[PDB]
């Protein structure tokens, strides 16, 4: 029973967005080092990360459009090229891809996916 | 009193380049005035008017690809307030602001003489960013009027980067400058004030 | 949307002594600027942090018996704007404010150059009342960015004395300056603004 090397969504702030990243290390009494696809490291409670790699389908979540503003939209299909993992997200009947980071979750769109991919 | 989580800034140099850094500075000073001859203003704060419509401090978005955290601020200081550097001696903290977006928040704070204070106005009147991302600057009011709400509580209830008011009140209690229990006393009358205004419309 | 009930200059002056006025100025400029290249500006209109902490316009209270409303206000506008007198032909409006309290608002409001108003702002930090009644300067904007709420909704979900509030969307139709459904738009999306983030 190891999570180390496993792909999550996670928050690093109890109301903060899920984000995509990595376990590294557990740190023990429900704690991880979670190393996010960002850069950023920092422990992190079970209850905070979600164990699903890719989204699945149908989910809402938040993605960055034209790289400057965020919106909320549905995912409809996945893509891998050269390693990097591509988003198909649709919004107001448009589908367009991003890339794995520019897709997240809001606190209320994860806390949906507890009970299913919790951690905690 | 509303707060962002702290990151260390060797750690925050290692975030990766989906983060984007702001430097903000925190200028005040010490002000024996008293409004109306009779209300001690103890300190003045320097805030700022942006173009988006909300309160902030003076600073924004830098660029360390290869300069320091120093001298990106200096430059957004430079267009903004016309004034002179800060140093990494300023430097107070870092905060991971609220998302959506990857962004990583430094504080300076330096202590001016009031005469200084007016300078950095008297510059910033006259900076290339004035009337077009800065459209003006204003002194934070610290007091309390005998209403209770007027000065700093209603500072307080006017539109913020929520980043800049968080480290507003952050500032205010780790220099010393208001006890933490007038800090939480006065944002909930701001809030308090923000209630009853929404109630009504 | 506010709007304060509206009398004719001589009406106000026929009021009894239980009744306060107030004296303020609008100063504002046509504004031929672009802001990030692309928006435009159009307008640049003065107002002021208080003392108290709300915005508001550049005025105070008069005291009929010792000042005329033109009189009573330039003192108070010497005190912070420098050199700027205002006469009667510059009033535009009078309005009768919320209860309690019996106040009158007189509304004064003149054309400047955007180089005159930018003189103003500088004269403003070099006053005497700076850093004592007034806090700082600053031009509303009165454009929307593309996220609905930066710039003017933004600016109308800040804290004003009341009547300033009123006072600048009565002038900003009045003069040519804001469209109704312009003026509707934003006060919409600043009280959307003002619950959501109340309700977070």
């Amino acid at each position: 029973n190891s999570f180390v090397g496993l792909r999550v969504v996670a928050k690093w702030s109890s109301n903060g967005y899920f984000y995509s990243g990595k376990i590294t290390r557990d740190v023990g009494a429900g704690k991880y080092k979670l190393l996010f696809d960002d850069g950023y490291e920092c422990d992190v409670l079970g209850k905070d990360i979600l164990l699903c790699d890719p989204i699945p389908l149908d989910t809402e979540v938040t993605a960055l459009s034209e790289d400057e503003y965020f919106s909320a939209g549905v995912v409809k299909g996945h893509r891998k090229e050269s390693g990097e993992l591509y988003y198909s997200i649709e919004k107001e009947g448009q589908r367009k891809w991003y890339k794995r980071m520019a897709v997240i979750l809001s606190l209320e769109q994860g806390n949906r996916l507890r009970e299913q991919y919790g951690l905690g | 009193v509303p707060e962002l989580k702290q990151i260390s800034r060797v750690e925050a140099m290692r975030l990766g380049p989906g983060w984007s850094h702001s430097c903000h500075a925190m200028l005040y000073a010490a002000n024996p005035g008293q409004l109306f001859g009779r209300i001690p203003m103890r300190f003045s704060v320097l805030m700022q008017m942006r173009f988006d419509g909300l309160l902030g401090f003076p600073g924004g978005f830098v660029d360390r690809r290869f300069w320091s955290l120093e001298d990106g601020l200096n430059r957004v200081l430079g267009l903004g307030l016309g004034c002179l550097r800060l140093t990494e001696a300023d430097y107070l903290s870092s905060h991971l602001t609220e998302g959506p977006h990857r962004v990583v928040a430094h504080l300076y704070a330096r202590q001016l003489t009031l005469e200084q204070l007016h300078a950095v106005e008297i510059s910033a009147v006259h900076s290339r960013d004035h009337g077009l991302e800065v459209l003006g600057l204003v002194r934070v009011p610290l007091y309390t009027q005998k209403d209770r709400v007027g000065g700093f509580p209603n500072f307080l209830s006017n539109a913020f980067v929520s980043t800049a008011k968080c480290q507003l009140l952050f500032a205010l209690k780790v220099l010393n400058m208001m006890p933490e229990e007038k800090l939480v006393e006065a944002l909930a009358a701001a809030t308090e004030k923000q209630k009853k205004a929404l109630e009504k419309l």
